[PDB]
Order: C-alpha cells, then structure tokens, then sequence
C-alpha cells in the first residue's frame, strides 16, 4: 500500500533536498490507467467535473478528487494513456 | 518492495551518492537507539496529538541539538508528510542489514559440546576457502541431533551445507532401500 | 512458555511469544484473571504472533496479560469414571459432586479412523415407533439425523428413543448438548438418576459413587461462546472413542443441535478474518464437519451408534450446513411443520426421510413392499393437494377417492403417544413392534379398514386400540 | 537522555505519558469511536468520555481502541480526553428501583430524583447451570382465563408472546403486572411475593408514559420497575436494556425473591445488533442479520431460572414478546426465540379484528411446562376445557351443516362456542384465581349450553359480583386449599342453581 | 473555525482543520463559489479530518478551498413570520418574496421531549370531517397515514384540515415536501393562494406581505441532492416544534412522503460507505425514523 | 521441481488410492513405473473421430431411450437418494460378463471411479459390492472423502482422468464416473477463499467453468492412427429442490452430450430407476 508521492524516484528527490515543486497546478503526470480510468498525481487545483487533456490529443473527465491523487475517466480508448503521461487542464 | 525497503533503498543509494555513507549510518545508529532508550521518543513518534508542525520543529532541532546530516532531516520530513515516522525503526534496520552484507557476513554453525582451538581453526579457514570472502564473523551452536560431525549455515540462504553424521545416513538408508 | 495478550476482539484473542511459538490446537491457560480460561490456537500470524479461541468470556482480559503453553491440546479425563458424569469442554465437572479421578486424559482432537479399519454391517434398532421402524429403519453402528426447525419435537423424539434404545442397550452410551437449554439437560440428569442410567451413591465425608452408571454427559449450552460450542462434540467423541477402541464396547452418542458446531464458526470466522461464503457460513463449512464426522464410525474394535439432531433455520432444508449433513448419513427423519399443525405427532414426513437399511437385502420383501406402496400412496395423495384445494374432492374419481381416504388413514396411523409425553398430553405411552406396524399396514392397504373412521387411527398403536376406539366412537 | 527536550517545546509533554488510564479519541462515526491510549482497559469496560457521555470498551487493538457510546456521537470529538472507570459496565439493582424509570444505565428519567445504589451488579454475566437450578413447579398468576387454564404460566419459565402489531401484546404485558397487587398486598412476604421489570425497546414514548401513568392508577408500581430504550435513543442503549433489565431481576433471583421481566421487543434489540455490526463492517448472513442473534438472545434468556433450594428458591420468570410480519413463524428471529423458550403464545389480527380479545390462539400456543404450573382446583376444569375447546376445533369445518349433524356435534359446538366467549375479557380488567375456576366451572358444567352468547359477559359480572359478595367463604376456601374438593363443589353448585334461579337471561 | 476541502467524492466532501474540530451535524459554508453550498458533517475520520455531505451540487470545487464552521447544525427561522412562506433546508426561501425576517432561529436536530414533559392524557382531534370523526378519529400528538394519490381530493382534504384547526384549535401547521416534483408545489402553492390558506398582499414599494396564513411550508425539491430531502422533514419539524413549545399551540404536519426519507437515508448511507441492509436500506433506519417520529 | 503427477498403468486395478496415487486398501505399494501429469492439456480437434460404440450400461430406460457411446460425456443429474450410484454401480457390474468372455484389451472396458466428499463407510460398502461380484480386477477407486483436505477433494477427479488417459492413448477403452462432482467446486470456493481470492455467484469464482472444461474435454474418441481407444465420461450432480436453474448445473449440462434426470416423485411412484425420459437425452 504506497501512494505516488512515496514512489522511489520521488524519495530520491525529496530525500536530496530537491524543491523543483514548481510544477503548476495545471499538469500532472498519470499514475494508473484501466478500463476507461486514468490515475493522476498533482492538479491540486482541478475543479470537479472538469476537463483535462492528455499528450496524445485525447480528453477526459475530472471526476474523483483524493487526498493523494485525482481520478479521471476518459472519453476513448486506454492504449494512449501510459506511464507518466503528462496531463493539463483546460 | 515494502516501505521501509524503499526509503532506506532511496537513503542508501543518496547517502552512497553525495552525503557519506558513515555520517548517514551513525545518524540512523544514534536515532534508533535513542528510541529504544528515551521511551519518550517513540511515544513522540507515534502518538497522534502531536502536531505536524511541533514534529517538524522538535526534528529539526534533533537536528541542530546532534550530529546529523541533511539526507536523514529530509528523510523525516518525507516520512512526516506521509504519515511514516513509526517506519523509522523498521527503516533504520533495513539500512543497517545492507552495509554490513556489502562488507561481511555472519553465518550460524552448530556442533554437539564444546569444540578445540585447533578444529576450530580448521574450521573457519576451510570455510573461508570454501567461501572467497574475506570478511566472516561466525556463530557457535550446540545442536546433538546431528551427533558431532560440523554442520552450519553460512547465511546467504540458498547455500545450507548439511555435513552432519545422522543427516547423510538417514539420507543413504533411504537411497539404499531402493527397489533392486 | 509464557506470552502476552496484545489483541482482544470478543472470542479471539491475539497473543505474543518471545522464544518459541506453540503449534495450533495447542492449549493455553491465562494467568491473571479471575476463572481458568482456557485459550485454544487456530492460527499463526507472524511476528512470533498467535491467534487463539477463548473457551469463556474476555471481559476482565488486558493486553499485557500473561499466558502460558500447556504444551499439547486440551485434554478430557477418560475410563469407566466419566460414566454417569457430566463434564464441561475442558473436563472439569460441573455436576457439584467432586472431582473426576481418571487416571488417563484424551486429546479433544485426534485423528480419524483410515480406511481399512471400518465394517459396514448392516443391522437394525429397536426403536418402537412405527414410522423409523417401517419406512427408515434405523442401523445399529451407524449415523441417524433428525432434521427439524424449532417446535417440531427433535428433543421429545431423542428423549423417546433414549428411553426405548439405552435402558435396553447394556453398552455405553454419551449425551452432548450444543446449544440445547439447561432445563432440559438438568431433566435429563434427574430422569436417568431416576431411571438408574445414572446411579449416584452419596458416600459419607460428601464423596460420591457413580458406580452403576451407563451414560456420561457433555454440556456445553447455549450460555456459552463459539469457542466453548464448537469443541464439545469433540469431546464426546474422546469419550466415546475411548470406549470403542480401548474397552471394544458398542456405545450410544446422542448429540442435541449439531448445527450450532457451525452457527459458532459463523459467527468466530468473522473475527478470525476469513472471507464469508453464500450466507455468511465457512469456506471450511465442510471440511469442519467431516473431521468431525469420520470419527463416528463403526471399526473392527467396536461400535459407535450415533443419534444427531440437526437443526433447520427459516425452515429451509437447502441450506448449506443441512446440505452438507445429507451426505453423511445412513439414516434420515425429516421433520415437518406443516405435519405438525396437523397435530400428528412424530411429525415425521415419511418422504424427505429415507435410509440405506430399507432394501430387500436387509429387511425382508414383505417389509421392502409394504414401505414402498405406503410412499407410492402418499405420493399419489401428495400430486392431489393443488386439485383438492382449488376445486374439491368432489372432482376426483373413485380410484382417487380410495387414495385420498386410505392415505389419510396411514397418516393418521403413523403417529404415537410417547411416555414422555404424557406430562402435557396425558394419554399414556405405546410401543409398537415391527411385525404388527406391518400386519397393520398391510390390511390398511388392502382395504380392510376402509370401514373405519378417520381419527379412530389417531393415537392408537397397533389396530385393536383403533378397532377398540372406533366401536367407543360409535356410541 | 532527551526528554528535556520535548518538555521544551511540546509544552504539555509529561502529562500525555500516562497512557494506562487516560486515552485520547482519534476518529468518531456511527456510535463508534477510535482510541489511542489506555493500555491497561478490560474489555467489556465502561469508559467515559469529556462531556460526561459514557461508552464500552469493545475491541481491544494492537494499538487503537474500539468504543461503543451509549449516546449520540455529537458529545465525543476527535482529540477529547478519555478515562477509565476501573470498573466494568454494570447497573444499580435491590429495593429503590421499584417504581421507577430508568435508562439502561440506571440513570431516571420521570424526574423526580437519584436512585440509591447496591454494589451494581454486572450486565453481561454468565447465567446459572444445572445442580443449583430447578424444575418449575408453582404457577405465576397471570389474570387472564385462557392463560392460566390452558396454557399455564410458571414461575422459571420464559414464554414467548408472539404476534402481528396491534394484538393486545403490552395489554397481556399489562394485566400479568396488574393482576399481581392483590397477591403482593395480601402476602408481606417476599419468599410469596413477585416482583416485576418491564423493558421497551423501540418503543413510543408517549405510549411508555401512558404504561407507567395506568400502572401509578391502578397502584402496581410497589413492585415493577421500568426501564426504557425508546426508538430515539442509541442502537447500544436499546442492545443493553434487556440485559440491565435481567441484571435487575438476578437480585431477586439470588436473593430468594421471584419476579417476572418482560421485554416488550425483541426485534428491536436484534435490529440494533445488526445496526451495530453492519457499521462495524461485519459481515452480514440471512437476512443481514449476524450469526451471533442467536448467542446474543440465549445470554439475555437462559438466566430466567427457578434457583433451587440451597441457592435461597428465588425465581425469575421471563416473558420476551416478539412481533412478526403477516403471522410468517418459519423466519429466522421467531425460529432462533422458539429454540430458546419453554412455550408459545401467539396473537392474531383476524381475531383481533373480529372482535376476541385477548386474540390468544390456542392451538399454535403451548406450554412444555404445563399442568405442573397450576393448581388442582384449575388443573380439574381447564383439562376438561382444553379437551372440549380441541374437539371444538376440530369439529368447527363442518359447522353450517350442525342442522344436518347429531345432536352430540351439536352440543360439541354450542359448548365451544360458549367457552370461547367466556374466555374473553376486558382491557385492564384481570381476574383472580378462586373467580376464574368458579367461572370455567360453570362454562364447562353445560350452565352457558342454552344460554345466549351475547348474555355471557353480564352472566359472567354478575356471577362474580354474587360470589364475590356472599360466597366470599367459598373464594377464601378455594384460595386456601388450591383444590375443589366435593364439599365446596356442591357449594359451587348451589350457588350457580341459585344464580340462575335469581336472575334472567334470555337463554 | 476554518478548513479546507482535502478531497470531493459526489456529494461526499472531506475537509480538514488545524485546531478545534467542528462536532458532528454542524454546519460548514464553503467560500469561493457561487450558489452558496453548505456541508453538514457527519462522521470523523483522523488527522484532524472530518467527512460532510452536501446540501446543494458539488460541481466546480477544488481542492484547499477554504470552508468557514457555523459553530452550530443548520439552523431555521421560526416565528409567525415564517407563515405562508417557503423554505429550503438551510432555510433560505425559494418563493422570490424576499428574506424570512424572524427574530429566531432554530436548529434542525433536536432532542425528543423527555419522560416528565410528555402528556398521559391521550385526546381526539376536532378536524370536522364527519367519516374522519366517526371512523378512524384522529389524536393529539399522533400520525396519521394517509394512503392515495391523485384523482381523490387529497390536496383539498390537506387544506379543509388546515382551515378547520386553524379556526376552531387556532393552531398554526407546517407542510413538508420530501423531493416533490415542482409543478406540483407551484400547483400547490397557487391552490393555496387561491383557497386562502396563503395570503400574499402586496405592497406599495414593491414587497409582499404575508398576512394572516395557516400554513408554512418547507420544500426540498427533486433536483435536491440526498442530505436535503433527509433533513427536510427535520427542518419542518423544528418549525413546528417552535409553535408547540414557546407559542403553546396545537399545530399540524403535512408529510408529502416518508418514503422519500427512506431513499435519502439510503443513498447517504451507500456514499458514507455503510454496508445496506435487508433490501439495501441503511442500517440505521429504524433509528432515523426514531429520531423524527418521536418528536 | 516436480509439477503434481500421478502413477499410471494396470497396478491401479484392483487398488483403491487417494488423490495423489497413494494406496489406502493396506495391501502392498502400487506397481507403476510411468507418471503422468495432473493438470494436461486436452486432445485438439484432428485427433478425434465421431462415435460410433455403444457403452453397454445394463439397465434398459438408458440403453434403450438414451443410450451411451465410447466417447461420451453424459449426466446424470437428480436429487439425493434416487440411484444415482446404483446406476452408476450396475454400470459397472454390466461389463463383467464382456471383459470375461474375451482377452482383446482393445474390447474390455475398464473402470475409474472417483469418489469427492463421500464418507469411508459408503466407499467401502461400494468395495464390498463389487469385490462380492469380482468387479474390482477391472476398477479402480479414487477416494477423497471429507477429512482428506480440500486439496485432494479438488485433485482427485483430475487424477482419474489421468488414470485414464493411459488407457484411452494405449488403444484401450475406460469408463470414469466422477461422484459428487459439486464437492469439487466446493473445495475450490473453500481454497480460493482461504486465499483470499475474490468470489463470483452463490460465492463461487470465476474459474469453475475453466475447472469442469479441462476436466470433461479430457474424454475423448481417438482415431485410428492414435490407437482407436476412448475415454467415456459419467458425472453425477445432486440437485436441491429439483432447481437445475442454478450455477453448477447449468454449466455442466451446458457442457455435456446428453442429460439423465431423476426425479423422487417418480422414485416414490414406483419408477426406480426413476428416470425421466423426457428431459433426459442423448
Ligand atoms: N382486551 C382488550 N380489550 C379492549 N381493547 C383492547 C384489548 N386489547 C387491546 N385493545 C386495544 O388494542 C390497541 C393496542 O393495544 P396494545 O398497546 O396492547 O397493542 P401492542 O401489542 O402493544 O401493539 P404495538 O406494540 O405494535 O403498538 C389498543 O387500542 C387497545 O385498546
Ligand atoms: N433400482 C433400484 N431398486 C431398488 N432400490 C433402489 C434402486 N435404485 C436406487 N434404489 C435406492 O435409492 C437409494 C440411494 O442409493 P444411491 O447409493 O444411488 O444414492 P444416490 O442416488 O447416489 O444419492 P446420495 O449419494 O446423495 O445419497 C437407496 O436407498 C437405493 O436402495
Ligand atoms: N409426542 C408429542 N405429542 C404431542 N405433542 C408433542 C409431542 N412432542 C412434542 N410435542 C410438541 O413439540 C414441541 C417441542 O418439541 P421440541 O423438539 O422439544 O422443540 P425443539 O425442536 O425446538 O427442540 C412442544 O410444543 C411439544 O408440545
């Protein structure tokens, strides 16, 4: 039971003292995909049932807002979404 | 994998990178066993009515008040962001198992009464030829099942070299039932 | 060893060791605490950790408490001094007459019998009431179930067959209590010291003698955990099988609410952490009840005849548990309310219950036939019910007019006035031998006594008592 | 070695150390609440919090503690200081109760004071075993004709009342606990004496206070006390009141008194069990209900006992009440209550609607206890009235064809019919034993055959208000005896001649 | 106090406090958005966070919006101001009318009466229906269940009581409307402003002037979200429980349905993660009807 | 490093074992030399040829208005005690007489008969049944009763058909009778549960249709080129209420070449065997 912020190639920032959070409340980088569902870390600023926008030219829903992460639902299919993609809002 | 095993991976490769290896293994020495020793400190850690911002200024002047590197202030404040500071023990004997690893291991042994300095000698001098490692601090044990001939564990796991008396023949008594 | 209690969670408790675990079913005593509570492990957990089920009640418990390992399972004295005794799970007497002095104590959990040591020998009981004696023949050294809900007399039924098996059996016989009520356990103490099943003898100096006895007693009732319901049949069967192995002897083992050996599994798996199945019951649901079940068996060293009365709740005969239960007997009574608000008593419905002893291998072809044409013509009345009940028996023909009258005839007939019944029925006992059962179905098939009313059959044993209450009925 | 440091700048350090005994809550929600402290609780523990609200100590963590409140979870925040009591969760009990209100708890509620205190007995005890035990061998005079003729009341028993809503439960309830004065009054003797606790669950308040008000009118709270858990307060405090209820009642038990609890619902309690469990995440079974009803239930009911005659001969009888859904008897809660229960009494709406009141069947209720739980005089007619009312029942299908019948199913008929409206009765208007054998006697002496059935209530006052006048020497000697001997039957009988003779009817 | 949201899950918000927890049941106003939303907490969750179901649509929230705590549960005007009115379940009115100016105000959740303060003297209730008095009489302090729809006179039936108990028992009465459809309550607002029960005058500036009515009303309406037509029937019910207490009157309540109440409970409880009961009712239903009905 | 496999061959016949090869009669070792795997993969589709013997059952309702073929997968589907081991029983007792009268091995049928969450005592009274006819030189039983732990309850009919395959690869023909086939789906709701797997309907998972598929598509007619032998299947369901509307029963008669209902109101009629010959086919 981990959450993204605790992923080891994070602690090897926050460990090394690295402040580089400067990464707006616009973009965030995906966590998980399945089934239609994305899993995002940061937006902290992303209203509910907003819009947001992938690499890829896709788009999705903002729906389950969490403590940790945000849940978007996609309008299309999961073979774009991987890895860390970046995501933005709109 | 776990937790722990990812903090002290992340800790043990910065403190390898940048820091010290030394300074960051003594800071962990001293913080554990100021835990198992104050008995107020653990209750610090653990209990809920502290506030995030007392625990940051009561670490950080852990932090001033001792020896103590940056890495370690940055690990706590990780582990204080996300509700991890209990994993401090676990996190402490998770570093401290590698560095010694990396250096020499120690392996459990067994014999039946108490064996002589001339044995003794042979035995760690033919396992250390046996091992190539230059580094070995044993165990003695006193276990009669297998009756007096050595038997040992040199810990790594998947090397248990069995040289006992009763275990090799129960082990030909059952080859020598054999069918024909 | 010595451990401490980290955990409490109503009949489970966590416990902690330093050196070296005990294994499971091992038993262990708590320390400072007011009774002797007893703790049995179920499981290990890591961390030199250990889960374990209370055989009383934790309030009082701390967690910093101090444990200690017997170093094996709980053990239950054994030998001819159980006899005409009752004891708790744990063994100690809860009779108020002193100790048990046996010189050997079993293990409440042992191994079953293997597959060579069995002898299936088909015989049959003598239990004096027609229905079982007719149409589900009971196998001595073998399983019989009674199936009921709540108020259908599965306690009266094992109380008769008590009274017309054990005082004339001359073996060993054992009664367990699962969740049954105290009133009767203490009725069925006072009634065997009345009978001479139990024989006490008040020495002076307040010692005792139960020198004479025939029947041991096991009780654990419905004032009790799971933990101290689901480990008392396993007593009984110790006791029992220290008679069928040891001593050779035939025993009896009449158990009261089997079922409840599972309702406290349900309602302990919870607290063990285990994934409930359909309705809430065990993944080990079966697996419990055929470790327990395998040691009832007949063996080349004696004989255990075993009497178990199995609960039905919301009066549904699917349930897993009962379903279960089906496969493991070899003779069945299935109880029923719809009968019972008919007022016949044993409302036993002689189409659910069945047996293996009913061939014509066994009992003869008289008998086989007789039995066979009483279920063909109950059927026949059974595929009638909707077309009675909507249009009349005005509608039916004569065939099935003669149906109807004969089988309402043999219903009536196959009910009887139990001895202990008589304290709220008055009328006095009857026992009803096999042959006459027989001569009296046989004519009720037949056709001679069409000419006889419908309640001259009830309550009434053979026919010369209906014949005898027809004429009275006449005047 | 540090601790200066923390004392520095915590500023409050050295007080939270005390763990043992002082607790600090963390989560709160669904009448549970999460502690983290107070290691040296014992389970079942009463616990109290900082605004006086109090609570169980259920679960007992590695860490946390897991709390039952006996309230609302509004007086209980996250970070509140919580104590131990020391003691575990237990009630008042003895004389001082009687006549009284009460939560579960023993707190009153009829505002007009404290209630003194016994050594507060525990709740969840263990009941007795079978050596002091005792079989039932004396009645528990209950008032009603139908009860105490057929199926007879004892005292050591638990009988169910079962049956729909609107069935004349609580006015059972209410007669059995008014019918007691005259025996109480006429006694001063508490080994003859039978006290009484009346236990709501889920119920009206308005109809609780209605009880209590009718009880102080008719002065049968000398020797009752009540406890009430009414749909407004918590699911704990409704699990508990049968519970304190019974704890009550044990004092008499042990104390060589006899009393009587009625638990007025029972589904209440288990619907509150399974409230609980259900927001404990526990998992459910049939009907959601868990499988520790059973075992919750059987606690509360197997400590109704008869204490035998080295444990002082007390008693404690008890008469949980259940109400079903359209008379359905093969559900789970009825099922689980009859495998615990002694007997059977259950109520109809059809004959409630109809008009029979009290609308008690009789061939769905029992008694295992039965003719040992009455005396000989009433043995000698309801054994008579029972044979009677079960050929009534029997030969009633073919009733509109009696023109057609004998004269024997006729005269079958009209005697059953006649029972049956002698056995009614009026709301609050219970009947002594010595009345009630004079008027089964006359029912079932043919004197109500020819007689109208309409006539049979004023037949019936009037009788009583003669033999309760003049043959007053016959209702002491029957008192007395417990027998109908042939002397006073043949008085018994000169006095129904002579009240048929002075009086008209229109049969 | 003062928080900020942590995290938003339909109509389930989580919020978190530095220093003094509000209690359970309180009020918390969110700021920043439009369509003023407030939040009533419910359960309490750790790390000084606590979880509150909303009144009104969760859309266009964010993460670390600042929330403000009332100190006290959704509180109602009272006062014979608040007759011939409409009301939401924060109180606020929907009738476009203007503010409610009473001077009082009550909260919605309030302990029963107690075991001394509760009448033994049970007695009929003069409606002056003639089949009402005759066949099924009515109480003081009872509930009546009134079983029919449309085509049968109801909403007349509900306005000949309200007249009749205001004329003859002088009593004041409440109408509830547990997720109604709005047609209906304007059909049945403009029915009462025709037969009377309602008496809006207006004004010379351009206000209205509620003038002698018998009948408040109080409506949660369908495109509510659950947690209003829950805490409707509270709302209505501490309007008239001002009348009974300190007016000393004997008052009505019109309930449109109670099974409305049953659906809210439910869903609120499926979102609090409660394990449904039976028939996927919640678990604490017999207890909620408790909490109305014995009032 | 072994995957769980089991003996194969003639030293089987006249033997009773548990689920893993390990004999229980108390009468010597088991004489094989050749393992097989538990868990194989079932014959494909070029393999196989239609069928075209008949499976002699020794009753007259089956062999007449639903017969049997070397090949087949039939059910036989009723409620608890109805005869469904007895026809599984003069099934066997039929082939006596056709293994007697002959020595081609490519004639004789031979006989498996797997037992899950039957109790000793049955299991021998069925030994004494057939050893009182010499019908046991041609069997062999696979006992997994209820003290033997899940795992064997959920193995043993995996271990007949390997038992089997012997016979039905070397040219030979065999006949398995799988009883109480459900105590197998029991087992594994009981392993998978304990294991903390998530369950599906009626607490069942997911897999019970890829754990009767694997089993029942190792009977199989081969053709002429792998020998010509055959492996003829017989699983036996208890119903409860007579409800083939449920999980289990659907799936194993969607799966099956045929279906033998039976029925108590015709085993109490008179009818025994008491099979209705409408809803049972072939
Ligand atoms: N013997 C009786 N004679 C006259 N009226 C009766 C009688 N019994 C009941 N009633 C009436 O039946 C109604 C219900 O009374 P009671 O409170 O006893 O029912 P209950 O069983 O408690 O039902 P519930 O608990 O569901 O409210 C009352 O209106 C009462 O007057
Ligand atoms: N042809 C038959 N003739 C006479 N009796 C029969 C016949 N077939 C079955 N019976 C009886 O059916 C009963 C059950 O026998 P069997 O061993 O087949 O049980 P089953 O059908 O497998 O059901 P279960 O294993 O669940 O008990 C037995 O009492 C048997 O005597
Ligand atoms: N031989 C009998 N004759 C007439 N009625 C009986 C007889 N046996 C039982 N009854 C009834 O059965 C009911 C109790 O049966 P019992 O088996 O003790 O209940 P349970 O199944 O819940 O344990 C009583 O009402 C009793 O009157």
């Amino acid at each position: 039971k981990i959450s993204p912020s605790e992923m080891s190639r994070l602690l090897e920032e926050r460990i090394a003292g690295w402040k580089t959070q400067t990464s707006t409340e616009e973009v965030g980088r995906v966590v998980s995909v399945g089934d239609g569902i994305a899993r995002l870390f940061g937006l902290e600023g992303v209203q509910a049932g907003e819009l947001v926008e992938f690499q890829n030219g896709m788009t999705g829903m903002a729906l389950n807002l969490e403590t940790d992460n945000v849940g978007v639902v996609i309008f299309g299919d999961d073979r774009s979404v991987l890895e860390g993609d970046s995501v933005k809002r709109t | 994998q776990t937790l722990e095993g990812r903090y002290a991976s992340a800790l043990f490769r910065v403190a390898k990178k940048k820091n010290q290896l030394e300074k960051v293994y003594g800071d962990l020495e001293s913080v554990r066993n100021a835990l198992k020793d104050s008995s107020e400190f653990r209750l610090f850690v653990d209990s809920p009515a502290v506030s995030v911002q007392q625990k940051l200024d009561v670490l950080r002047q852990l932090v001033n008040r001792y020896k103590f590197d940056p890495l370690t202030g940055n690990l706590l404040t990780t582990l204080v962001e996300n509700k991890r500071l209990p994993m401090l023990a676990r996190v402490a004997d998770a570093f401290d198992a590698m560095y010694r690893k990396e250096k020499g291991e120690v392996k459990c042994l067994v014999t039946s009464a108490k064996p002589l300095s001339a044995q003794q000698q042979k035995e760690i001098v033919a396992a250390l030829q046996n091992r190539a490692g230059t580094q070995a601090r044993l165990i003695i044990d006193y276990a009669v099942s297998p009756q007096i001939m050595g038997g040992l564990v040199v810990r790594l796991g998947e090397q248990v070299l069995d040289f006992s008396v009763a275990t090799r023949l129960d082990r030909l008594q059952s080859q020598l039932l054999a069918p024909l | 060893n010595h451990g401490r209690i980290t955990q409490v969670i109503g009949a489970v408790v966590d416990v902690h060791f330093d050196e070296q675990l005990p294994p499971i079913l091992n038993s262990l005593e708590v320390q400072g605490h007011t009774n002797r509570l007893v703790l049995e492990v179920a499981q290990h957990l890591g961390e030199n950790t250990v889960r374990t089920i209370a055989m009383d009640a934790t309030e009082g418990l701390v967690r910093g408490q101090k444990v200690v390992d017997t170093g094996a399972p709980i053990q239950v004295p054994v030998g001819v001094e159980t006899l005409g005794r009752i004891m708790n799970v744990i063994g100690e007497p809860v009779d108020e007459c002193g100790p048990v002095p046996a010189k050997k104590t079993y293990s409440i959990h042992r191994a079953a019998p293997l597959f060579a040591d069995q002898s299936t020998e088909p015989g049959l009981l003598q239990t004096g009431i027609k229905v079982v004696d007719l149409l589900a023949p009971y196998a001595k050294g073998g399983k019989i179930g009674l199936f009921g809900g709540a108020g259908v007399g599965k306690t009266v039924l094992i109380m008769e067959l008590i009274n017309n098996v054990a005082n004339k059996h001359g073996g060993f016989s054992v009664f367990a209590g699962v969740g049954e009520r105290t009133r009767e356990g203490n009725d069925l103490y006072h009634e065997m010291m009345t009978t001479g099943v139990i024989k006490r003898k008040k020495l002076e100096d307040g010692k005792f003698d139960f020198t004479g006895s025939k029947a041991a007693l096991v009780y654990g009732q419905m004032n009790e955990p799971p933990g101290a319901r689901a480990r008392v049949a396993l007593t009984a069967l110790s006791v029992a099988e220290y008679f069928r192995d040891e001593q050779g002897q035939d025993v009896l083992l009449f158990i009261d609410n089997i079922y409840r050996f599972t309702q406290a599994g349900s309602e302990v798996s919870a607290l063990l952490g285990r994934i409930p199945s359909a309705v809430g019951y065990q993944p080990t649901l079966a697996t419990d009840l055929g470790q327990l079940q395998e040691r009832i068996t007949t063996t080349k060293k004696g004989s255990i005849t075993s009497v178990q009365a199995v609960y039905v709740p919301a009066d549904d005969l699917t349930d897993p548990a009962p379903a279960t239960t089906f496969a493991h007997l070899d003779a069945t009574t299935v109880l029923s309310r719809q009968i019972a608000e008919l007022g016949i008593y044993p409302a036993v419905d002689p189409l659910d219950s069945t047996s293996r002893m009913l061939a014509p291998e066994i009992v003869g072809q008289e008998h086989y036939d007789t039995a066979r044409a009483t279920q063909k013509l109950l059927q026949d009345y059974k595929s009638l019910q909707d077309i009675i009940a909507i249009l009349g028996m005005d509608e039916l023909s004569e065939e099935d007019k003669l149906v109807v009258s004969r089988a309402r005839k043999i219903q009536r007939f196959l009910s009887q006035p139990f001895t202990v019944a008589e304290v709220f029925t008055g009328k006095p006992g009857r026992f009803v031998e096999l042959p006459e059962t027989i001569k009296s179905a046989q004519t009720i098939l037949r056709g001679e006594c069409d000419d006889l009313p419908e309640m001259a059959f009830y309550m009434c044993g053979g026919l010369e008592e209906v014949r005898s209450k027809a004429v009275k009925m006449a005047q | 070695e540090m601790s200066r440091l923390l004392e520095e700048r915590i500023a409050g350090w050295k007080t939270q150390t005390s763990t043992e005994e002082v607790g600090r809550v963390v989560s709160v929600g669904d009448g549970i609440a999460r502690l983290f402290g107070l290691e040296g609780v014992q389970a079942g523990e009463l616990v109290e919090f900082q605004n006086g609200m109090t609570g169980m100590a259920l679960n007992l963590e590695t860490d946390n503690v897991g709390v039952v409140i006996f309230g609302d979870d509004r007086s209980v925040l996250e970070g509140d200081s919580v104590k131990r009591t020391g003691r575990i969760v237990d009630v008042p009990i003895g004389p001082g109760l009687l006549g009284r209100v009460v939560d579960a708890l023993g707190n009153p509620i009829d505002g007009k004071g404290p209630i003194p205190a016994k050594e507060r007995r525990r709740v969840e005890l263990k009941a007795p075993g079978i050596i002091p035990r005792k079989s039932v061998h004396e009645p528990m005079m209950t008032g009603l004709k139908c009860v105490d003729a057929l199926v007879p009341v004892g005292r050591g028993q638990r009988e169910l009342i079962i049956g729909d809503r609107q069935t004349g439960k609580t006015a059972v309830a209410v007669d059995a606990i008014i019918n007691q004065k005259e025996i109480n009054d006429s006694t001063d003797d508490e080994s003859k004496k039978l006290y009484c606790i009346y236990v709501a669950v889920g119920q009206k308040r308005s109809t609780v206070a209605q009880i209590v008000k009718a009880l102080e009118q008719r002065d049968a709270m000398k020797y009752t006390t009540v406890v009430a858990a009414t749909a407004s307060e918590a699911a704990p405090l409704q699990f508990l009141a049968p519970y304190s209820g019974c704890a009550m009642g044990e004092w008499f038990r042990d104390s060589g008194r006899h009393c009587v609890i009625i638990y007025d619902d029972l589904s209440k309690q288990a619907t509150a069990y399974r409230q609980m469990s259900l927001l404990l995440r526990r998992p459910p079974g049939r009907e959601a209900y868990p499988g520790d009803v059973f075992y919750l239930h059987s606690r509360l009911l197997e400590r109704a006992a008869k204490m035998g005659d080295k444990s002082g001969g007390g008693s404690l009888t008890a008469l949980p009440v259940i109400e079903t859904q359209a008379g359905d008897v093969s559900a789970y809660i009825p099922t689980n209550v009859i495998s615990i229960t002694d007997g059977q009494i259950f109520l109809e709406t059809e004959l409630f609607y109809k008009g029979i009141r009290p609308a008690i069947n009789v061939g769905l209720s029992v008694s295992r206890v039965g003719s040992a739980a009455q005396v000989k005089a009433m043995k000698q007619v309801a054994g008579t009235m029972k044979l009677e009312l079960a050929q009534y029942r029997e030969v009633a299908a073919f009733a509109q064809f009696g023109s057609d019948l004998d004269a024997s199913t006729r005269q079958l008929l009209t005697r059953g019919t006649a029972l049956t409206e002698l056995l009614k009765q009026r709301q609050y208007s219970p009947m002594k034993n010595s009345v009630q054998v004079c008027v089964l006697y006359c029912g079932v002496k043919g004197y109500l055959d020819p007689l109208d059935p309409k006539e049979i209530s004023r037949f019936e006052s009037l009788f009583i208000d003669y033999i309760n006048a003049n043959h007053q020497d016959i209702l002491k000697t029957i008192e007395t005896e417990k027998e109908l001997s042939e002397k006073t039957e043949a008085k018994l009988r000169a006095a129904v001649d002579e009240f048929v003779a002075m009086n008209e009817f229109k049969k």
